[PDB]
């Protein structure tokens, strides 16, 4: 148990945050990997 | 000091109080 | 009087084993007798 | 006496390669893997992983998160969400991000959002070391 | 001098040890209505809270002993706390009643175990599982270990309270003497600091005394 | 004749407090490491620590009683 | 003089009880860290702790009994 | 004068049993932590524990016997 | 013959403070390793360490006070 | 006289056995924890245990021989 | 006789350095394993170690002071 | 009769080396455990190990020196 | 008279050798738990221990030699 746990954060959420933080630090020349990641292409439709 | 061979009264009184007074008062409880 | 009937069940039911105070009485009597002998010896 | 596979969702670095040892900065302290290590299963934390080749050279990579698995034999699978090299990084932008993340702590109101901010500052402070 | 309070069975023309030892019972009024005042509600809540934490192990026969154990713990705890008063006389200091408390219950447990479960009660001497080939050596170890329980159970209670009171009295004498020579409030600071520990050290002893007997009873039940 | 023997016997007997000090040091030391495992249940482990310290103190306190007995 | 020898021997005899404190401190220190690791097997852990505390007390009280016997 | 020598020799030799308590505390503590990891293997762990406890208590008993011999 | 004999008795009662010199080391040592795995929660750890150190040193001051009393 | 010297020397020398007991305790404690962690390595683990036990017992036997020499 | 009864308390008062040595050994040892767990937190570890060693040695030197002051 | 005091005082002050002998083992023991988990940083672990050993041996040498001074 | 003091001092000097016996068990104990992990890395582990055992026994022997020196 760490501070992120018992705070409403899951391991997947923490992995997303750390991966985003690492990808930010890259040089502007190599920033084309944001196109490769592009994690936002799935919409959510609930039952109601 | 604690060993003066007058141990009859204390034992009798302790037995009396422990085995009569406290059990009877503690029995009248609800939970 | 009116208190025996309150815990009569306890006394005749479960404290049968705990009612063996003979060991304590014998030990106390022996200790007192030895102390009396020592005091009388002076 | 080892089969090391350092894979990523995009590319592959090793596939069954034999190396003498690998050092991993996992959770709950550091680690060292050699010969027939005892079986273990642990997740990673942002840090630097070094692999010592049979010749003697040391290759370095930066890992964000993933999983580690050492099985009964000398087979190790290290699957990481991220795998990058320092040569494509800017230390200055790292320091700027850290500087902003510092004030983000006091900017936060609720403990969950501040927990996210704390993860941010933890990642930023971890990477600026090297 | 120092050994004055201990060797003093309530000095009077007629001994009044009975009055001193029966006094604590006049602090627990018995309930008589569905809703009562504040002073007894706390008592019954405390009794309920303590009961569910200790007697929740025995299956059916140990539930019968519940009243005796609660009475015992309340009695010892009430006797010990009242002794912190400036000129009180703690009956638990005397070894006589401590010796008259341990033996009956221990004997009750030990020959209750043999009456119903003689086959298993005889087996507990030999440790469970195979202890290599050292059987005769450890057989004589655990049987002598059996007899020491009441002696220690009485002696620790007889010793710790006397040690605490001796410390308090000596520190008080020390802080009195240093008034004439120089000025030092460090000693009264020591006294006030130690008083917290002496105040909270009694209830731990009550709990340990009751818990050991609980464990011993559960073994043969 | 006897005063010197009683005083030196009391002075020798008063060295039994080392074990209690070591025990209480050990127990509290284990508590901090155990707490660090998971911040939850801190009150339970604290209760265990307090019980252990009190038990060690009881097991080591009756040494000084013999010293006071020999003194008086 | 013989009584003085008995007194000094009794005073020097009690110093062996310090072993009980260290053993008690160690056994209890293990229970907390072990429980913290696996908060499932409370009963077996406590039974083993109680067994250890019961067995460890024998030596110190034995030495104290020897001192009491030699003094009187 | 010989009785004084016997008394002081007995009072000095009785100290050697102190180490038995520490060893007993050590072995029992190890069993607690050991059981936490592999409760399945609790059968084999005891045999080791008993062996150690018996060995340490035997050493303590040997020292006590030497003390009794020097007393008599 | 009196003050000279009390000199050794008072000097031999200042060994109990040595046992207080190990519990403190064990306590602070546990603090170092305990927080090493959990870098946060420093304040509560520090408070617990301080409590343990104070308790052990008070146990030592007990023996020191007994030694002070023996002289006079 | 010589007899009192022999008695005191024999009594003081025979106390160097606590170290052996403490050593035996630690060795067995490590063995159970070690096997508990990594099974299927009993040969080496048992091997190291024996060596340690033999070393500690020899260390104690040296002091026993010293006591024998002092007495005679 | 006064000189004869002196220098024996002084000799018995210098045996109190054992606990300080044990504690000074225990602290530095805990630092080694702690450092190996997490190399990042080094300066704080070293500060804690230094504080612990200084406090332990300060506690230990009290016995030497008492022995010297009794000696002269 | 002062020579007897010198001899027994020197004999009593010799017991001060137990702490160093017990402390030495924990440092070297801790080193083996720390090296096993992280072999790479083999160089740094030593400086601390040898620092602790030097401190412990100095603490023992102090008691040796005071015993020699008393004996001469 | 001086001969009796010589015997008493020689007997009392050997007490301090208990430190080595305590440390050997801890040293070999570390080897068992250390070998439990990364077993193949064994040569360096054994080397480290040998040094600790040698140093502990050297300290023990250094303590002992004063007994023979004072005896003759």
């Amino acid at each position: 148990v760490a501070y992120w746990r018992q705070a409403g954060l899951s391991y997947i959420r923490y992995s997303q945050i750390c991966a985003k933080a690492v990808r930010d630090a890259l040089k502007a020349e190599f920033k084309a990997n944001a196109e490769k990641t592009s994690g936002s292409n799935v919409k959510i439709v609930k039952v109601k | 000091q604690l060993d003066t061979s007058t141990w009859f009264i204390t034992i009798t009184s302790m037995i009396m109080t422990l085995f009569i007074l406290f059990q009877l008062k503690i029995s009248n409880y609800s939970y | 009087q009116f208190q025996f009937t309150g815990i009569k069940k306890y006394f005749n039911s479960y404290t049968l084993t705990g009612r063996m105070n003979c060991v304590l009485a014998t030990y106390g009597g022996i200790a007192l007798l030895v102390l009396y002998f020592k005091l009388r010896s002076k | 006496q080892m089969s090391f596979t350092f894979a990523s969702p995009t590319q592959v670095f090793f596939n069954g390669a034999n190396v003498r040892q690998v050092d991993v900065p996992t959770q709950t302290g550091a680690f060292g893997i050699l010969a027939s290590h005892v079986p273990t299963l642990q997740v990673l934390r942002p840090g630097l992983v070094v692999v010592h080749a049979e010749d003697g050279t040391t290759s370095k990579y930066f890992v964000s998160s993933g999983s580690v698995t050492v099985n009964a034999d000398s087979s190790v699978q290290l699957l990481a969400e991220e795998a990058v090299t320092l040569d494509m990084l800017d230390p200055g932008v790292a320091k700027a991000n850290l500087e902003k993340a510092q004030s983000e702590l006091l900017g936060a109101a609720d403990e969950a959002s501040r927990a996210e901010i704390q993860i941010r500052i933890e990642a930023n402070e971890a990477l600026v070391k090297a | 001098n120092l050994f004055a309070s201990f060797i003093a069975p309530t000095m009077m023309g007629l001994p009044i040890v009975t009055l001193i030892i029966m006094f604590p019972s006049l602090l627990f009024p018995t309930p008589k209505r569905l809703i009562n005042n504040r002073t007894i509600s706390i008592q019954q809540w405390l009794i309920q809270l303590t009961s569910k934490q200790m007697m929740a192990i025995h299956n059916q026969k140990g539930q019968t002993w519940s009243l005796m154990l609660m009475s015992l713990i309340m009695f010892i705890g009430s006797t010990n706390i009242l002794g912190l008063l400036p000129h009180s006389f703690t009956p638990t200091t005397q070894l006589s009643m401590n010796l008259g408390m341990a033996i009956p219950l221990w004997s009750a447990t030990v020959f209750t175990g043999f009456r119903y479960k003689t086959k298993t009660s005889l087996a507990h001497f030999l440790p469970q599982g195979t202890p290599a080939l050292l059987i005769p050596m450890l057989v004589i170890i655990e049987t002598i270990s059996l007899f020491i329980q009441p002696v220690a159970l009485a002696v620790r209670l007889t010793a710790n309270i006397t040690a605490g009171h001796l410390l308090i009295h000596l520190i008080g004498g020390a802080t009195l003497a240093l008034l004439n020579i120089n000025t030092m409030t460090a000693f009264i600071t020591f006294t006030i600091l130690i008083l917290l520990t002496i105040l909270e050290f009694a209830v731990a002893l009550i709990q340990a005394y009751v818990f050991t007997l609980l464990v011993s009873l559960y073994l043969h039940d | 004749i006897d005063t010197a023997a009683k005083f030196i016997g009391a002075g020798a007997a008063t060295v039994g407090v080392a074990g209690s000090g070591a025990g209480i040091g050990t127990v509290f030391g284990s508590l901090i490491i155990g707490y660090a495992r998971n911040p939850s249940l801190k009150q339970q482990l604290f209760s265990y620590a307090i019980l252990g310290f009190a038990l060690s103190e009881a097991m080591g306190l009756f040494c000084l009683m013999v010293a006071f007995l020999i003194l008086f």
